[PDB]
């Protein structure tokens, strides 16, 4: 707990080690493009299809990945969460919860 | 020999006085630099 | 600020591994307004306790008070507005 | 102070005509200017 | 007899400590090719090399660390030489007592006036001259007694510093033959302690000193550690002051270098003394000070922050009284710190007494004769031990 | 810990500890993070460390 | 500024270094007076030597002159000290 939010060694290796698990599952994949992998296929609890990973880092969620499109019966409406805004969401600290 | 010089070599100032590495490097002179050269004047009478 | 960035040419020195030493004690260092890294850079035999491989930059050079003329019609020889003026009472040789 | 004779060079003239671009009169005031501060110096050094 | 002072200090020491004799060497061979360089062994054991500027220092390391001496040499933060004056006249006439107790040298120091000491550092007063030349400048420039004038016995550390050591005693009360046979040691023990001075052994500048009556002297004095001993407590009691070196900043540059000048010696404790343009060009020139120990990486914050282009030259100017008070045992400042307005001569004081190998206390009783000690603590004129 | 050393050290456990009393503080201000830990004096009720 | 990550390479940071904008910035003796009074009589006796040496006085005369100025000016600062 909050002696391990208090160690910097202990981040990096907890910051390279989630690298290392995510590179493995890029490996096997045979690629390790980093648009290829956005943090939703990593992060994205296992009910939704997703890995179902957690963070000990801190890892951003760009604007980029924030858009979905819906064809409704009068066309193809585009929506984006955050209209407008700079900032980005980042993944939670587990070590918050 | 300044002549048989290429690019921007060519362009450098002789700075025959300053020979440290430090004067070469730094590109000012740190050193007190002695030379005995005979001139002359406009008469015609070399000097020391 | 704005240069690249490279792998470390030495990779020895690291100050958690030397312990506490005479030299480089703490409150012996009459700390003062901070220097910056590119102050490192320009003396590097001064302000580095290690400077190997380190490169002696040019100092400077004579300030150049060239000024491009916007003007298209102006002389090559002109007094510009941006050059300070010699007035008779700045040269005035005050004893003769 | 030491008492060694002195003589003066002004050094750089090209910069009057390629950098400065000023005007000949110009030229003679920066001049004059530049040797009334060196004989300027040179009273305040020593006065009288 | 060069027209500027080495007031920049590096520390210096091997990191291979078994080659410890080749860099000494190296050093003799900066000593040989560098003529305003001076070269100390302190107390402390490290290695004191004293310049006047960072490309000077820069230039000297390199000649060390590559031409001479050939090896890897650990080197400190630059720092500054150090100087000690006195602010106000003389609490108490203070008294020095032999271990045979029969010598007793009366004394009191007082803050010289301006324009004395820089005429003794300019050569415009001799000591080799006769004393009736040397009272005649006196008396002709600021107006001394002539008695006074007649009495100035030495000056120190040496034949040129600006320490003025004088008679100011009555014949009718100290004879004067004793006086002359213990005033040889007393020119001596003068010239040791203004070399060294109390506070962190720096040598210390504009102070004059007065012998004072009921002062006895009997037969023979073989030692010298006394009189200095009183002379440093006569700098104690007489509210001293630490001063330091002072650049004379000179920038030709643009009107925006111009502004980027005065927010830079706004934030390095330092002052636009003028500033105009120069004449026939688009430049500007600047003058101003600032302290040599606030000036470090001066010239490279003031190039890089600019958008034209500003040259800097940092000359030796003047030693100025740093702010703030050394005896002031209160003012304390953190580790990682740099000290506040009020603190910085105390921080001073401190640091550069115990890195030249002291204890952490400027020690009143250490300098004092013990009845003397307790005479000044029952009378009110020293504060708490 | 002495009269010269305010810090106490140990490790148990997994966890590394320096028990720095109120007392022997040098720092007047306190960076107490979720880390840090308040040992409370029972007779005084008092955070003391 | 020169703190953290020599290379970003090792590790699967790309170490961007920042200042930490949220840290919080550091926030009279008598004996002075006789012997003042000494050396005014002192300077008395010498402007009376040299205006003596001036006038090409002899040297015992001048002496003795400055000798009953020295008593006069000693009993003079004995009356008037009060």
């Amino acid at each position: 707990r909050e002696a391990a939010v208090s160690t910097v060694n202990l981040l990096d290796t907890i910051v390279k080690c989630e690298t290392k698990i995510q590179t493995r599952v890029k490996i096997g994949l045979n690629s390790k493009m980093p648009s290829r992998f956005p943090p939703a296929v990593f992060y994205t609890p296992k009910e939704l299809g997703g890995l179902g990973m957690l963070s000990g880092s801190h890892i951003l969620i760009p604007a980029s990945d924030k858009r979905w499109c819906k064809q409704t019966d009068v066309g193809i409406t585009h929506f984006r969460a955050g209209m407008s805004h700079d900032e980005e969401t980042l993944i939670p600290n587990i070590a918050r919860y | 020999r300044l002549d048989k010089r290429t690019g921007k070599k060519r362009d450098e100032q002789l700075r025959y006085t300053d020979v440290h590495v430090i004067e070469r490097d730094r590109g000012l002179s740190i050193k007190a630099a002695p030379m005995s050269l005979v001139l002359s004047s406009t008469k015609g009478k070399s000097h020391l | 600020p704005g240069g690249p960035r490279f792998e470390p040419l030495y990779k020895d020195i690291d100050p958690n591994d030397e312990d506490f030493g005479e030299f480089n004690a703490m409150d012996r260092i009459i700390f003062r307004n901070p220097i910056r890294t590119e102050t490192r850079v320009a003396y590097p035999y001064l302000y580095n306790s290690r400077p190997r491989s380190v490169h002696l930059s040019w100092h400077s050079y004579p300030q150049i008070v060239y000024t491009k003329t916007e003007d298209p019609e102006l002389p090559a020889f002109y007094f510009d507005t941006s050059i300070n003026p010699i007035s008779s009472r700045a040269v005035a040789p005050k004893n003769l | 102070l030491e008492d060694i004779p002195l003589t003066l060079i002004i050094n750089k003239m090209d910069r009057l005509i390629l950098e400065l671009k000023i005007p000949p009169t110009d030229a003679y005031f920066k001049l004059k200017h530049v040797i009334e501060e060196v004989n300027t110096v040179i009273e305040n050094t020593i006065p009288g | 007899s060069h027209f500027t002072e080495s007031v920049l200090k590096v520390a210096v020491e091997p990191i291979n400590p078994s080659e410890l004799p080749k860099m000494l060497d190296g050093i003799r061979k900066i000593n040989k090719s560098y003529p305003l360089i001076t070269t100390k062994v302190e107390e402390s054991g490290e290695h004191i090399i004293l310049g006047t500027g960072e490309l000077y220092m820069d230039c000297v390391l390199h000649d060390l660390r590559k031409l001479y001496a050939d090896m890897e040499v650990r080197v400190s933060d630059p720092v500054v030489r150090f100087c000690e004056t006195v602010q106000d006249m003389s609490a108490t006439k203070c008294y020095a007592i032999t271990p045979n107790k029969k010598n007793t040298i009366t004394m009191a120091a007082e803050p010289l006036d301006d324009g004395i000491a820089q005429d003794i550092e300019s050569g415009a007063v001799k000591i080799k001259d006769p004393p009736r030349k040397v009272a005649k400048f006196f008396e002709e420039k600021y107006g001394w007694d002539k008695l006074a004038a007649r009495s100035i016995w030495a000056f120190g550390p040496d034949e040129m510093g600006p320490n003025i050591l004088q008679d100011d005693t009555l014949p009718t009360e100290v004879d004067k033959k004793r006086l002359a046979t213990v005033k040889e040691s007393i020119r001596q023990g003068f010239a040791w302690a203004t070399r060294e001075g109390p506070l962190c052994e720096e040598p210390i500048r504009n102070t004059k000193f007065r012998l004072i009556d009921v002062s006895l002297f009997p037969w023979w004095w073989p030692n010298y550690s006394d009189r200095s001993t009183c002379l440093l407590f006569l700098f104690l009691d007489g509210l001293p002051r630490l001063m330091e070196p002072m650049y004379s900043v000179s920038m030709t540059g643009p009107q925006s270098s111009v502004s980027m000048v005065y927010n830079i010696l706004s934030r390095r404790r330092g002052h636009v003394l003028s500033d105009g343009p120069i004449a026939g060009t688009p430049l500007y020139r600047v003058n101003g000070l600032i302290p040599v120990i606030d000036s470090f990486g001066f010239e490279t914050d003031l190039r890089i922050n600019t958008p034209g282009q500003a040259m800097v030259s940092l000359v030796f100017d003047r030693w100025s009284i740093v702010p703030g008070d050394p005896l002031d045992r209160e003012q304390v400042t953190r580790p990682l710190q740099m000290a506040t307005a009020q603190a910085t001569a105390r921080d001073f004081v401190l640091k550069t007494r115990r890195r030249k190998g002291l204890s952490e206390d400027v020690t009143v009783a250490k300098f004092l004769e013990p009845e003397f000690y307790q005479s000044l603590l029952e009378s009110g004129t020293l504060g708490e031990p | 810990y002495s009269k010269d050393n305010p810090n106490l050290l140990f490790s148990m456990c997994g966890f590394e500890v320096r028990i720095l009393p109120k007392c022997r503080n040098q720092n007047d201000e306190f960076p107490v993070k979720d880390s840090v830990w308040s040992l409370v004096d029972n007779s005084t009720k008092e955070r003391t460390a | 500024d020169n703190v953290g990550l020599p290379t970003p390479r090792g590790s699967g940071t790309s170490g961007y270094v920042q200042r930490n904008l949220a840290h919080l910035r550091p926030r009279p003796d008598p004996g002075l007076l006789e012997h003042d009074r000494k050396r005014e009589v002192e300077v008395k006796v010498f402007e009376l030597r040299d205006k003596l040496e001036e006038e090409g006085v002899d040297e015992e005369e001048i002496e003795s002159r400055c000798s009953e100025l020295r008593q006069k000016l000693l009993a003079e600062m004995e009356r008037n000290k009060d």
